[PDB]
RNA sequence: GUGGACAACCGCGAAGCUGCCCCACU
């Protein structure tokens, strides 16, 4: 039941690391910041990349 | 696009249209304020570019649009179409004014090289422009887009004539009239993963579509994405 | 099989290395 990044991105919504210890460490692309979660990304500008804001 | 369909507004806000001395020859994607991102193949000719993001329909005005001129064309150093058509058909374009950021104009997305190939290996993208809305056919009125998927190597190059490098890959269907077209070239093909989207390819040579058994050929942008960053990088 | 061109029950290893899998001989 140990989590690794090779099994479900290690539950990391983008971009996955493996570490020395049993744990992962999650991260976002450019204008985006890890959540509250430690796994989900957020935009931290007005208008990140990749997203559409107008339905 | 051929058999594709209506891009809503600001459905894909990283696409660009390539306007010279035809209007709707190439697309591109949106990398930051000051450059973008093209095939080779639409920039070797020496014509002044201009560039127009927040565009939707290119017959009518939105007043979403930001025209911008290119003063830098670097095309990939290895490309070369006498010797291989496909191979290296990636190029960047610096512009005069930096675009404003807003809804209808935002950046695409570029992963590394190890993500860029996972998201790739999703094995399904969005390939969109205002290319042929037939075979032989006008320019696309509204922004055309269309799901493709990808394609093996091997099966691709058992239809298609063509050996397909380590920098290119297949998408699309055998006995379909689904496929991108000329004045789609230089345009993205992006995969979204959790509502994000990335650029995952560029769209190369579109002449003779969606021919039975053809896939399409896109240019892979997994192996670029050190170049793009390097080359793209503000200040 | 021979000759030429080219990540695969994810093989080696941080910059790539390997080659399970089109063309001429069949
Ligand atoms: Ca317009
Ligand atoms: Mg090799």
């Amino acid at each position: 039941l140990d989590v690794t990044c090779n099994i479900k991105n290690g539950r990391c919504e983008q971009f996955c690391k493996n570490s020395a210890d049993n744990k992962v460490v999650c991260s976002c692309t450019e204008g985006y910041r890890l959540a509250e979660n430690q796994k989900s990304c957020e935009p931290a500008v007005p208008f990140p990349c990749g997203r559409v804001s107008v339905s | 696009v051929v058999g594709g369909e209506d891009a809503k507004p600001g459905q894909f806000p990283w696409q660009v249209v390539l306007n010279g001395k035809v209007d709707a020859f190439c697309g591109g994607s949106i990398v930051n304020e000051k450059w973008i991102v093209t095939a080779a193949h639409c920039v070797e000719t020496g014509v002044k570019i201009t560039v127009v993001a927040g565009e939707h329909n290119i017959e009518e005005t939105e007043h979403t649009e930001q025209k911008r001129n290119v003063i830098r064309i670097i095309p990939h150093h290895n490309y070369n179409a006498a010797i291989n058509k496909y191979n290296h058909d990636i190029a960047l374009l610096e512009l005069d004014e930096p675009l404003v950021l807003n809804s209808y104009v935002t950046p695409i997305c570029i992963a590394d090289k190890e993500y860029t190939n996972i998201f790739l290996k999703f094995g399904s993208g969005y390939v969109s422009g205002w290319g042929r809305v037939f075979h032989k056919g006008r320019s696309a009125l509204v922004l055309q887009y269309l799901r493709v998927p990808l394609v093996d190597r091997a099966t691709c190059l058992r239809s298609t004539k063509f050996t397909i490098y380590n920098n290119m890959f297949c998408a699309g269907f055998h006995e379909g009239g689904r496929d991108s077209c000329q004045g789609d070239a230089g345009g993205p093909h992006v995969t979204e993963v959790e509502g994000t989207s990335f650029l995952t390819g560029i769209i190369s040579w579109g002449e003779e579509c969606a021919m039975k058994g053809k896939y399409g050929i896109y240019t892979k942008v997994s192996r670029y994405v050190n170049w793009i960053k390097e080359k793209t990088k503000l200040t």
